[PDB]
Parts: C-alpha cells; structure tokens; sequence
DNA sequence: TACTTACATGACAGGATGTATATATCTGACACGTGCCTGGAGACTAGGGAGTAATCCCCTTGGCGGTTAAAACGCGGGGGACAGCGCGTACGTGCGTTTAAGCGGTGCTAGAGCTGTCTACGACCAATTGAGCGGCCTCGGCACCGGGATTCTCCAGTATGGCGGCC
DNA sequence: GGCCGCCATACTGGAGAATCCCGGTGCCGAGGCCGCTCAATTGGTCGTAGACAGCTCTAGCACCGCTTAAACGCACGTACGCGCTGTCCCCCGCGTTTTAACCGCCAAGGGGATTACTCCCTAGTCTCCAGGCACGTGTCAGATATATACATCCTGTCATGTAAGTA
C-alpha cells in the first residue's frame, strides 16, 4: 500500500539533464543527492499548502488548480493551468 | 577507431538541445509515485489529477533550473566550471531561503 | 451540457486577427494567455485596492488604475499603456 | 421603446470586455463602487499588452517559420523583452522551455 | 483641536504586564508591534480573501483563518496558534 | 431594561479587540461577510504571536540588564527565532543594527 | 538651490561604516561607487513610487507612509515608521 | 615607538562596534540633500518630512546591508576577503536585479 | 653572448556523423459552423462618495554662529588576490543490458461535480456604555561622565628544538 | 656516533591603550493618571450562503500486455579544483588638518488636514437581446517519415617557444 522509496525515481540522468537545461557543463556526483534533497524541501512545502488548500476544498482528489494557488503563493506562479 | 567525444561537447550539446527544447527531462510515473507517497506523508489515500502531477512537473524543473542557474553564476563567479553542492546552499541563502 | 465557464479566448483572438490575421494559435498557449490576462488583472486590481486604501477612496477610478499602471509597468510600457487608456476613454467618453 | 444594445468595447473602440472586467472588479472585493472610466482604461492597458505580446509572438512565429503561437514562441518573445521581463520575472511558462543562454566562459576558445 | 489616531499601545501594554509585569518599554518598540500587528493583520486577510475566492466562499470564516494560519505561519507556532484559537472559539462557544 | 455591557473580547478572555479586529476585516474589503469564528481566531491567533515576540524580548532585555524593551531587543528576539525568521526574512527594523554575526575567516588564526 | 553632487554627500567613511555593520572586513577601492549608483537607482525606484504616490495624493510634501508603502512593494517592508 | 596594530586588527574592532551599534551611519544633512536632489529631477519643488528622510535613510543602509550580506557570502564563496564590485553583481542578479 | 635552428608541444588546416535541410503523408487539434442562455447593457433612481473652498497652524524650509565630528589627505605596511604549473583527481562519454516506464487497452466506482432544502448565520440600525486614546508631568531608570579593572594586542626576551661540527 | 655547541623559531611574559565596569549625577520619557469620545456591542430582524443529502457519471485507479527508452554501470579518456610559491599591488591603519555638520537659535510661510458645501457618479434592478461558449465537425500544419548537407568538432598536420650549438 505505502510506497518507501520514489525520490530516487527523479533519476540522475534526469538531474543531468536537467542542469543541461540549466546551463551546467560538469556535474560533481555530489550534486545529484542534495538536488534531490532541495527539490524534496521544494516540493514538500509546495504540497503542504496544496494539502491544506484540499482539505480546506473538503475534497480527496487534488486538482491542479490548488497547485496553481500554492505555487503563485510561494512566488512561483506558473502560467499555462489557471481555470 | 569508434568515434569518441572531447569533455564538455556533447554536455554543450545537450546544453544547446534542451536550451532549444522545451519537453519535460524526468519520467512522468516516478514523479507520480514521489508526488502519491509524500502526499500519503501528509494524507493518506489522495488521488491526483494527471493535470495536477504535471503541473507540479513543469514547476519543478522551473524551479530547479532557476537555482542551477543561480548556481552557475556562482561557480564562474568561484572561477570554476565544476560545481559543487556549496554553490547551491549559497544561492538557496541568497534567494532568502 | 456543462456550466459555461468564461475565458478570454475570442478577444485575444479579435486581437490576434488586429495584430496578425494569418496566424494561428495553439491551446496551450492559449491557456497561457487566459493566465496572463487574469494575473496581470489581479496584480492591477489588487494594487488599486492598495492605493484606493491608502488614499481613503471608496472607489477605485482610472485615476488609481493608471498610478497603479505607472507603479507596476515599466518606462515606455507604462506612457504607451496610458496613452492608449487616455485614448480609450476619450472616445468611450464621446461615446 | 429602447435603441439598440450597443457594447461597451466597442464604444472604446476596443476588443477586451469592458463588462466582464467591472462585473469581476465588482466582485473581486477591491472597491464596492469602481469609477466609470477605470475598467475601460484597465482593459485598454490589458489589450494593449495583450496586442504587443500577440505581436511578438506571430513575428517569433515567423522567425521559426511556424505559422502558429506556440508557449515556446511566447517565452523566446516576453523573455527577450526586458520591460516585460522584470514585469514577469517569477512567472513560470508551462512548457516554455529556456532562453538560450550560454555562458562566454562556457564556450571554448 | 486635533483628530484621534488608533494604535494598538495599550493591548500589547496588558499582555506585556501580563507576561513580564517588571519590564518597561520604549515607544519605537511599540512603533515596530503596531507595524508588525498591521504587517501579519493583512496577511493572514489577504490569504483569508483568496481562499474565500478559491473556494467560491462568500465568507471568511475561522477555517479560512486557520487554512491562512497553516500556509503563512510556518510550523510550530501554527500547531500552537491552532491549539489556542479551537481553545478560543470553544469557550467563546460557550459565552 | 438593557443587557450589561461586557465586551466579546472579554468572552474570549482577551486583550485584543474583538470588535476593531472584525470591523477592520470588514472595511478591509476581503469579503462583505465574516464568519463568527474568524475575528476571534484571528485575534487568538495575534494576541498569541505577541506573546512570545514580548518573552524573547522580555528576555533579551534581561539579558542587557535593562528593564525596557529597546528595538535592538527586538532584532535579538526575532532574528535568533528560525520560525519568527521565515515569518520576517524581508521584514525591516527600525535602529536595530542586525545580529552580532562574524564568519570563522575573519578571526584570527 | 538647485543640487548636483549630493550622490559623494553619502561619504566614503560613512560607506565603510555601513559595510562594518555588514560585516565586511575589507573593501577595494572599486566598490564605492558602485554602493553609491546601486543605492542610487534603489533610491529612485523607491521615491519614483513615492512621487507616484504623493502626486497620486495630489500632496507636495513627501511622508513616510509614502515610503513605507514604496518599500512593500519592492518586497523591503520597513518597521517602525507609523506603518 | 607609535602603537601600530596590524591590519584587520582595527577592521575587526570596528566590525564588533558597528554590530553593537544601533544608530545610522550617514550623516543627516547631506542624504537629506541627496534625496532631495534625486527627488526634484521627478517632480520639481517636493518637500519632505524629515522623519521620512531617516525613514529611507534606516531603510537604504539595511538594505545596503543585506546586500554586503550576501556579498561576502559571495566572497567567502569566492576564497576572498577583498570584496570588489562583481561580487554585488552577482548578488544583485542571482537576487534578480 | 646572441643568432639561428630544431622539435615538440601548442597552433594551423581539412573530414564522419548528428543534427540541419529536401519533400510525402494523414490526422486530429485547429478552425470554423450552430443552438443558446447567460452575460452584458440601458434607463432611472436612490443614494453615497469625492472634489472644492478656507484656513491655520504647525511643521517644514532657509538663514546664522561656533564646534569639533567628520571628512579628508597622506604615508608606512602588512596582507590579499591570485596566476603558472603541478598533481591527485573526479566525472563526462561509450555503449551494452535491464527493466520498468511508456503506450495502449479494460473495468469500475470514488468522489467530482451538480441539484434541491433548509436553517444557520451573520450583516446592520438605534442606543448605550465603557474601554481606549489624547494630554501632561514627572521622577526614577537610563544617558552622560570620571576613574579603575579588564582586556586585548603588539612586542621582545627567551627556551627549546633542531641541526651541524668536532672529538 | 656522541657530544657539544650554535642557530631557528615559536613560547611566553610584559606593558599599555581601549573598552568594559563601577560609581556619581542629571534628564527625559514611561507611565500613569485624568478627560473625552467613539466604538463596540445587543437585541432583533431580515436576507441569504453554503452545508447537507444525494445522484451520476467519469476520470483516477487498478489490472493487463507488448515495446523499447531508460538507465546504469563499468571502463576509460581526459579535464578540474585548488594549493605552493611567489608576486605585485592595494587599501588599512595611523595619524594631522579642516570644514561643515551639528546643535542651538531665529524667522516664513506651505500645505495638510479639517469642516462644511456641493454635486458627480455609480451601482441596483429589471428586463431584454446578442455574442461567446458548448458542441459538433470538416481539414490541412505539422508529426512523422524518408532522403540529403553541412557543421563540427574531431582529427590530422603547421609554427614558433624554447632549448641548444656555435660563431
């Protein structure tokens, strides 16, 4: 039923690519941990305030537009799934 | 001979491409399943909209390339080419983090 | 059928069709701009409300919507921007 | 004996909708009376913005030799334009894609 | 003649006295509280107001209040902050 | 012939008011309509964050050997707190200097 | 009563004792003209927005409220001036 | 001989007294000259409440502050102690200005 | 000692191959036609909010006389920044293998979302009160000041380690 | 090799100025008390908002199956980060001088805020109509495919920095 293990699933690869898109030429094998671990905080304190939005919705499903209000919250608004 | 690259080149070129392209880098399930437990650390038993595991996809990316751009500022401004996790708490202190 | 949720699809695309009449344009980013057009709407609204505080006003007028303009447009932006508003209602004025 | 139900956009000459604008400031809890000349002038800054940003987005359009907006095309125009920039610093473009940025210390000699 | 100006002095005064009954203060510090109380009074009525937008919420109620207090209000004192307001609506319930 | 006169602010027990907190989120224009338990809540919830923004400076001011709160009091009590900081990162004080705060490269040896 | 050069009015001393209370240790010579045309445009985007208030006021007389409200909407919220 | 202390010794002193201090580092006059210099080129003959001219003055040097924070974050960053003018650059644009 | 010259490693000069560059296609999202009802709109109208006049007074602005505080200038000096080269290094890149992601294909009901009720629920007005703010003054905690103690900091005699030379 | 003697380098005590720190004195602003006033509440009333029930139907979830991108892991080529030494220079510290900032004092009036009057305006409501949304449905731009050019970066050769012979 519970899952342990998923943050390994956003691979090192990915991350590669990533900083590709980032801009980064030389990747140390130090950096891929702690990525994790800053998007892990990122994303924690995204979908808290996205819980809190659900449950203040009195809904189960989250919808994306509660996502929308998290992230504009945190300054980080996105365009492209308003409404 | 098989052929073989010089370091650095084909990271320019993937620099280059995915500066040029625009699609998302991590698979979709992974996330969805990252997205599910940590929701399960909150709530357990939520269900997730695809729109909703996708649009917390582009934020991510959106967000960490953000940071590892600010993390390449620091590296040339630390003169080097190689960056190490140090240039990343920096620059989460300097964002006011 | 299904509640009628309003968007700003046909008027970004009268503007379209000003700017550029053979183009067409993907959903996506037309989601983009129904976004755009909301925040950029809530920025101005919410800034409006801000100065209509400041101010005491209980009304928000185009004269608080253009220092809200002047505060959050940058430079030629923001002259442009009220120099097309000033025209705009000058004939919405004359009718 | 009423005349005809002109519209209100296009008594400012304009496309964006006057009437929905005042009806959602009326709404949107910022002032219970909004002047008369406010949602007018608000919808001429937005369609305004609207009209350049469309521009630029048909020319980068057209530059690509595409003949469609695309998100890609809205971040290669509203991120090179620098007013528009810090208007929209923290506002994220759903596949939008990066500027291209290279770095000069990134490239070789 | 002169017009009166409301500040929250004699408030943080008594729950001053209340914790710290031997210790004084100066007026800038009070300067700083009165900003501080109006700085979090409208964001905890900011955020109140766009979940009432959210939630197609006509009211802000202690829910809103509360869902405002779990965003804004990091952590511990947000747990504390609960205990103490369903402490607060309890016996205001009961008065 | 009238019922006495004891204020919703003593029904909560306290010091903040009840009646300017509800009246300044009502001209505040959040929403024409307030529910009961939200003033109150707030005001709980303010009265409370006070609290302990007077110990630390209560503290800081014992720590100083004054009896009186000064406002670089203030910047000790709400600096060396990690919640009041992410509460205050962008949140400027008046005359209260900043943390005593040296890097380890800049002593001696 | 016109002024011209009050930008050196900011004096380098003055420069130093405020990267003291920074915590700097040592300063090149290149920085202080820097400090001084960074404050400089920080300076005139705050008071552009309290100009814009003020006249938006249709006052004369510049107030720190004015100043307050200019620093919030930059993300610089100030304590301890009547806000 | 004169009492000499090494450098960075002064430095350091002045560091410690300017953490203890509270008061404002900027002469009164001349900034209040300043922004009135600054302010007529907007908007001619403006008057200001001197205690809005301390208001901006405290308000500029904790900004100044935050930003020799984050400088010498940057220089410590940087190996240096020398802060130069690059390294509020970077500041300012990983900051995003 | 400089001039020339060799050589070998840094500089000068041309190809495989991944992406750029030429159409072919077939599709489904772009794009356009259609019912509609809801969304905008208009006339009156009741009422409310902002602009305007006066004014005054108090709070800002300019002027002036000294006073060092603050700036300013200059000079000894130690530290700082940092590059050439070196050197252990640390990770990009090749590329085959594994597997679970990806695609695509089904079944279903959880709850998302939409619809009828209904009563909580809370804004609002006249009145009344009681707390809470303007005003003042005043006195004791705190600012300013003088004098040791502490404290820190720079130096210089020194002990001790280390190293060499003679027996 | 031992022994003795001599240099090297930090060990350490000592001393004096800067700042805590202790005691003495005024002063200023906390605070505490007095007078006003407005605001906050209460009772009721009246309109209404959303909570609740409950259906329904639909996409998330679960299950199933074929494919190959992923991925990852080991080898290896190769470039990275930073430090030693040095090196060059750049503000720091330590003064002196000077000047205008500060502080105290004086005169002006600007304008900001306050009260009253006024009148400009704006939403409510009711109704009416039309335009954009929902739906539906053709349809060609491009997604995908196949074939070809050129970068392009790598690879194979120029060149001169420097080492060496010798006039």
């Amino acid at each position: 039923k519970v899952l342990r293990d998923n943050i390994q699933g956003i691979t090192k690869p990915a991350i590669r690519r990533l900083a590709r898109r980032g801009g980064v030429k030389r990747i140390s094998g130090l950096i891929y941990e702690e990525t994790r671990g800053v998007l892990k905080v990122f994303l924690e304190n995204v979908i808290r305030d996205a819980v809190t939005y659900t449950e203040h919705a009195k809904r189960k499903t989250v919808t994306a537009m509660d996502v929308v209000y998290a992230l504009k919250r945190q300054g980080r608004t996105l365009y492209g799934f308003g409404g | 001979k098989p052929h073989r690259y010089r370091p650095g080149t084909v990271a320019l070129r993937e620099i280059r491409r995915y500066q040029k392209s625009t699609e998302l880098l991590i698979r979709k399930l992974p996330f969805q399943r990252l997205v599910r437990e940590i929701a399960q650390d909150f709530k357990t038993d939520l269900r997730f909209q695809s729109s909703a595991v996708m649009a917390l996809q582009e934020a991510s990316e959106a967000y960490l390339v953000g940071l590892f751009e600010d993390t390449n500022l620091a590296a040339i401004h630390a003169k080097r080419v190689t960056i190490m996790p140090k240039d990343i708490q920096l620059a989460r202190r300097i964002r006011g983090e | 059928k299904r509640s009628r949720k309003e968007s700003y699809s046909v008027y970004v695309y009268k503007v379209l069709k000003q700017v550029h009449p053979d183009t067409g344009i993907s959903s996506k980013a037309m989601g983009i701009m129904n976004s755009f057009v909301n925040d950029i709407f809530e920025r101005i609204a919410g800034e409006a409300s801000r100065l209509a505080h400041y101010n005491k006003r209980s009304t928000i007028t185009s004269r608080e919507i253009q220092t809200a303009v002047r505060l959050l447009l940058p430079g030629e932006l923001a002259k442009h921007a009220v120099s097309e508003g000033t025209k705009a209602v000058t004939k919405y004025t004359s009718a | 004996a009423r005349a005809k139900a002109k519209t209100r956009s296009s008594r400012a000459g304009l496309q964006f909708p006057v009437g929905r604008v005042h009806r959602l400031l009326r709404k949107g809890n910022y002032s219970e009376r909004v002047g008369a000349g406010a949602p007018v002038y608000l919808a001429a800054v937005l369609e305004y913005l609207t009209a350049e940003i469309l521009e630029l987005a048909g020319n980068a359009a057209r530059d690509n030799k595409k003949t469609r907006i695309i998100p890609r095309h809205l971040q290669l125009a509203i991120r090179n334009d620098e007013e528009l920039n810090k208007l929209l610093g923290r506002v994220t473009i759903a596949q939008g894609g990066v500027l291209p940025n290279i770095q000069a210390v990134l490239l070789p000699k």
